[PDB]
């Protein structure tokens, strides 16, 4: 929330899904009927199914009883290199946030980018893979015990996102955490190889083939995805897109939205060791490349 | 009494209240100031540590906060007396029993 | 076409090597005109003072 | 002592800007006056007072040192 | 885990000099330490340098130094910015003496004595410095000034023709002057590693004289770039003299070489004794005059010892602000009075100046504390 907050300020994506307690205290039912006719209309919306039916029936169904359903642009969001630090030394660890603006849902370079978080990919301290594991930030992170857990996540909005990490460590590792995940977004963009690419393409075909298993995230699939990109995306296109992913394009790619760019950093608990905005920009770029 | 004209004026010349400093927060760390902040209740610490946070900050910027903004002469509670007083009324103890 | 500082970056800045580079040939480049243009300052501040202006007299 | 053991702080958040976000010079000359007049005219008179001094000090002492070396009319 | 923590030598590099957690609101006066080590690291470059060229035989020795700054390439710019380069370290000593004076920073004690060790050092360097040139000041201010150790009983008189070599300040009086001078400034490059040695062990104060752990930034960049800008300032002040008036901080006298029949008009050393001098010559006895010119710089050491204020800095202490403003005013008055002549009225000012020096220290300053205090209810 307050990556959000700090990334997007002064737009509407800064805004917290729940809203804050002033209006959650306020809210009258005027505002919610308000709200309702205003925001969903049958070309904003989607009916999603998947299982056992017939389509044709589907449709019909949909006749039947949302025919009644009647027929607001989202302004572009400023992404701001910022930071927010809420510093509670009260709480036992350190969560960290950070992230570069991302290209949002249409953009092809999202399949290269989901390729590139795979190689860097996600820890925690109950995997069985530790100083043996691909990731060299997990490895690092799993000797050195210098975090609890860490994530790439590559958030996709209309026309941005947040493309980063979270972690959650030691309260005297958060600046040896931030040095190994920069340095890692710095090793893709200047210098990844080809045999981890494959690695991080292969991660990425068996990510998205298994977590379309059964109706509910195949019917969630066809929902977002008629309203993000206007279509689903047949697992073949997906693959072809994959294929397609070189070490020069993931070098390319991250070198476009990583390299020598501005963060969002939120960071929240005992965080008085989380690293300097500056010190944190200039982990930015290597001066080599 | 008839000193507490002076005492108000020189509250003012001084200006830590400029900074939203009470007069506390100017002691300088000796080991009783520190044992004494070391026993100051979760409240008391942390408003400590905000107003040190934020006159250290105005220093920075060399600047002052607005006068409205500024510690009242009346209003400045001597929030560290009872916890240092006998962090000292102690150590007095221990030393006399020493000899 | 984007600004002026940003083709300077796209080219120049961006890479640390080229950077370096940019800075070598630039050092060279302003080493010879400011000396120059300096000089040229200078002996006309003093001009017909300066051995190098009554040179001509003795040759 | 590192970053991380230094002291114990709880509730203050603290908001900011990249450099590459925001000027260098924001309300230079604006802000900038207005405050150099505030810091100059409150140590002014603990400041200025003793060189104040010094110069008169100085300036009497420089020419009586001239009036003594002259002769005396007798 | 990165090779800056890790690396034996970047270890101390690293924390020491990048990591080093830094009060946020630390001021101007704070960069004097920086320069003050720029400076001594300019002394032993252009003082290497020089040494290439210089000789140390009292024949030779004028020659040597005017041979530089005619003959040898650049030797000019080389000798100007060696002598304007220490009345710089000067100006950056008191400075930075007058910071740690005004926000109480010799609270750290150890830090504060063997800062009082390097000034001193400085000192003895300089003095010895500005003899090897060997003109008349130069002569003649190093006569003056060994000689007042004969004002010591029984052992005095000896004493300073031990440290001549003989029974004038002669032939192996300047060998050993340039000896002693070549030496010193590494024996303060190591003082001063271990007067940072004893600042890391508490990090800065700060202007506030309130603790600053609740806001500490790292050096880099924050002050690693101030500490560049400084330094441009630095050369700035340097090469202004250096380029358009080097002899300004100077005395004529040291161009004529050293006759030990004709004396110099008004007998002077350099402006940066000039304070301590004029203290000198306000007691009327010489033995006490001595006693009082090493009491005049060893106060410094006795400064912790007369802290009263319950407040660290003086910048929520206005009593002690214009006291120390007074005290500062008053040095001003020492160095002009040190370099008058002996008369009518520099006598009774130089007196009236040197009795309201210690008076302000030992007594004024002290009591304006305990005053704060019990208007603090304190
Ligand atoms: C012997 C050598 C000594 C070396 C000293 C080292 C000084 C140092 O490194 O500290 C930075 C020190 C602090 O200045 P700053 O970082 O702007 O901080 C201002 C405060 O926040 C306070 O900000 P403010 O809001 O009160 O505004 C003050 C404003 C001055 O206000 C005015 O507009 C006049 O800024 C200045 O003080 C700079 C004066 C330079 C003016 C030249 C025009 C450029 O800079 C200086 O003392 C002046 C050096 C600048 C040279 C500019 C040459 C062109
Ligand atoms: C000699 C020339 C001195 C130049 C001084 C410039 C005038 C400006 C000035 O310094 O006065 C203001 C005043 C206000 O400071 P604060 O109370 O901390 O800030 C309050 C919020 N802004 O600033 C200072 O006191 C400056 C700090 C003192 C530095 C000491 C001056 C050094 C030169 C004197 C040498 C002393 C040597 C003793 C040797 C024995
Ligand atoms: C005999 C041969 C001698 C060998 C010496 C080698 C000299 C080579 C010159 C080239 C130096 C340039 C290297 C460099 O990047 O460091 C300069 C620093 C830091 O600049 P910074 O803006 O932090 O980095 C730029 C990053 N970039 C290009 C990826 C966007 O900028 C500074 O702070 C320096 C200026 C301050 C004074
Ligand atoms: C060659 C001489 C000296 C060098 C190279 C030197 C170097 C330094 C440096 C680099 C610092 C840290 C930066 C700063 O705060 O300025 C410092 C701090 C300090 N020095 Fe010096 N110093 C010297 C002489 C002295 C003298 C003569 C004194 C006192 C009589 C002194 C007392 C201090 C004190 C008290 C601090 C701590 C300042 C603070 O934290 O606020 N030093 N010194
Ligand atoms: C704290 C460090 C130093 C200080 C304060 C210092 C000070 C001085 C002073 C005041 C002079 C007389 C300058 C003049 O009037 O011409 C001088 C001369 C000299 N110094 Fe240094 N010096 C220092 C370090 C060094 C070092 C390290 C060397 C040699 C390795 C050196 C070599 C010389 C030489 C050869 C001269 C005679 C040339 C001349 O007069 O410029 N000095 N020094
Ligand atoms: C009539 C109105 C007078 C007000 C104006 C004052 C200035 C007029 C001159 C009057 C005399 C002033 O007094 C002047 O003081 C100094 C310093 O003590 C004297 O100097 C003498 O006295 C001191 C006393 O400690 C000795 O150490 C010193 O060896 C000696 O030279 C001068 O010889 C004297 O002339
Ligand atoms: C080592 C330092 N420590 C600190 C501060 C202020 C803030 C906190 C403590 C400094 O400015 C600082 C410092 C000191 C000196 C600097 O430049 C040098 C100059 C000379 C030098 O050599 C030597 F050893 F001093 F002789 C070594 C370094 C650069 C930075
Ligand atoms: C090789 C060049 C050596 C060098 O100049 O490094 C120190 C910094 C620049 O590096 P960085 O800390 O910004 O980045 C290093 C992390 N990649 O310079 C500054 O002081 C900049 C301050 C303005």
């Amino acid at each position: 929330n307050y990556l959000h907050a700090t990334a997007f300020q002064g737009t509407p994506l800064a805004q917290s899904v729940e809203g804050p307690s002033e209006n959650v205290r306020k809210l009258s039912r005027a505002d919610l009927t308000e709200y309702l006719s205003r925001h969903y209309k049958a070309p904003r919306m989607v009916l999603a199914a998947a299982g056992g039916l017939e389509h044709r029936q589907l449709l019909d169904l949909a006749q039947k009883h949302f025919s009644g359903l009647s027929g607001p642009t989202l302004s572009p969001c400023r992404f701001t290199g910022s930071q927010i630090c809420h510093r509670e030394d009260g709480l036992p660890l350190a969560h960290v946030a950070i992230a570069v603006e991302g290209p949002g849902w249409a953009h092809p370079d999202n399949v290269a980018l989901q390729v590139a978080n795979a190689i860097i990919g996600h820890y925690d301290c109950t995997y069985g893979g530790g100083a043996h594991l691909s990731s060299p930030l997990a490895s690092i992170a799993a000797t050195n015990k210098l975090c609890q857990s860490f994530q790439t996540f590559n958030i996709c909005y209309a026309d941005t996102g947040l493309l980063g990490a979270h972690f959650v460590c030691d309260h005297m590792s958060i600046d040896d955490m931030m040095f190994v995940l920069q340095g890692q977004w710095m090793r893709l963009c200047t210098s990844a190889t080809e045999s981890e690419v494959l690695r991080g393409k292969n991660l990425l075909r068996n990510a998205l083939v298994s977590h379309l298993d059964g109706t509910t995230p195949v019917c969630e699939d066809i929902g977002r995805s008629l309203l993000t990109y206007g279509r689903r995306i047949p697992l073949a296109e997906w693959e072809s897109r994959i294929a397609e992913v070189d070490a020069r394009v993931v070098r390319e790619v991250c070198s476009k939205y990583f390299y020598d760019q501005c963060p969002a950093v939120a960071g929240f608990g005992p965080i008085e060791q989380l690293p300097d905005y500056n010190r944190i920009r200039s982990g930015m770029f290597w001066l080599r490349f | 009494r008839w000193l507490e004209g002076i005492r108000k004026w020189y509250y003012n010349a001084a200006g830590f209240n400029k900074l939203g400093l009470m007069r506390d927060d100017t002691i300088h760390e000796n080991d009783d100031v520190k044992e004494a902040i070391r026993r100051l209740p979760e409240n008391l610490y942390n408003d400590r540590v905000f107003r040190i946070k934020r006159a250290l900050d105005l220093s920075m910027r060399q600047q002052i906060l607005p006068k409205e903004q500024w510690t009242k002469y009346e209003e400045d509670k001597s929030y560290l007396e009872p916890y240092l007083k006998e962090v000292i009324r102690e150590r007095k103890e221990r030393e006399e029993w020493a000899k | 076409a984007p600004t002026l500082t940003a083709r300077l970056y796209s080219l120049l800045f961006r890479r640390t090597s080229t950077f370096a580079l940019t800075i070598v040939v630039g050092a060279l480049f302003f080493e010879r005109a400011f000396d120059q243009g300096a000089d040229a300052i200078y002996e006309h501040i003093n001009e017909g003072k300066l051995w190098k202006h009554i040179k001509h007299k003795y040759e | 002592r590192q970053f991380g053991h230094l002291t114990r702080v709880r509730h203050v958040i603290t908001y900011s800007l990249s450099p590459f976000e925001q000027r260098a010079f924001p309300h230079y000359f604006s802000k900038g006056i207005p405050n150099v007049l505030r810091r100059t005219r409150a140590c002014i008179l603990r400041v200025a007072p003793p060189f104040v001094a010094f110069y008169l000090v100085y300036t009497w002492g420089t020419q009586e040192f001239e009036k003594s070396k002259r002769k005396n009319p007798a | 885990t990165n090779i800056r923590k890790s690396h034996p030598l970047m270890k101390i590099v690293n924390n020491a000099f990048i990591d080093l957690p830094a009060p946020s609101n630390i001021s101007s006066w704070w960069n004097f330490g920086s320069l003050l080590g720029i400076c001594l690291i300019l002394q032993i470059l252009t003082g290497l340098f020089l040494a290439m060229h210089y000789t140390s035989d009292t024949t030779t020795a004028f020659s040597s130094v005017t041979h530089i700054c005619r003959d040898v390439n650049y030797g000019w710019i080389i000798r100007y910015m060696h002598a304007n380069g220490a009345s710089m370290f000067f100006i950056c000593l008191y400075m930075h003496v007058g910071r740690g004076l005004y926000y109480g920073s010799y609270t750290f004690l150890e830090t504060w004595n063997i800062g009082v060790i390097l000034l001193l050092t400085v000192m003895a360097t300089a003095f010895m410095g500005y003899v090897l040139p060997w003109g008349q000041m130069s002569f003649w201010g190093a006569t003056v000034i060994t000689n007042l150790l004969s004002a010591i009983p029984y052992i005095g008189t000896n004493l300073v023709e031990w440290i001549w070599g003989g029974f004038s300040v002669d032939k192996a009086t300047l060998t050993r002057f340039f000896a002693f001078h070549f030496i010193l400034p590494f024996i303060i490059m190591a003082i001063a590693m271990v007067h940072l040695l004893f600042l890391h062990e508490t990090g800065s104060n700060n202007p506030t004289g309130i603790s600053s752990d609740v806001d500490k930034i790292p050096f880099h960049p924050y002050y690693t770039i101030k500490d560049i800008l400084g330094a441009l300032l630095l050369i700035l002040a340097l090469m202004l003299l250096v380029l358009f008036a080097p002899d300004l901080l100077g005395d004529p006298d040291n161009y004529t070489p050293a006759n030990p029949l004709n004396t110099p008009p008004h007998i002077k050393p350099e402006w940066y004794f000039l304070f301590a001098y004029a203290i000198l010559r306000s007691i009327p006895n010489k033995l006490g005059g001595v006693l009082a010119l090493a009491f005049s710089i060893l106060i410094l050491a006795l400064i912790p010892l007369l802290h009263t204020s319950k407040q660290r800095s003086m910048m929520f202490r206005p009593l002690s602000q214009c006291l120390f403003w007074a005290l500062v005013a008053d040095l001003l008055t020492l160095t002009w009075i040190g370099g008058q002549p002996v008369e009518h009225p520099y006598i009774t000012i130089g007196q009236l100046a040197s009795v309201l020096y210690f008076l302000l220290i030992l007594v004024l300053m002290p009591t304006a504390g305990t005053i704060e205090n019990k208007l603090l209810k304190w």
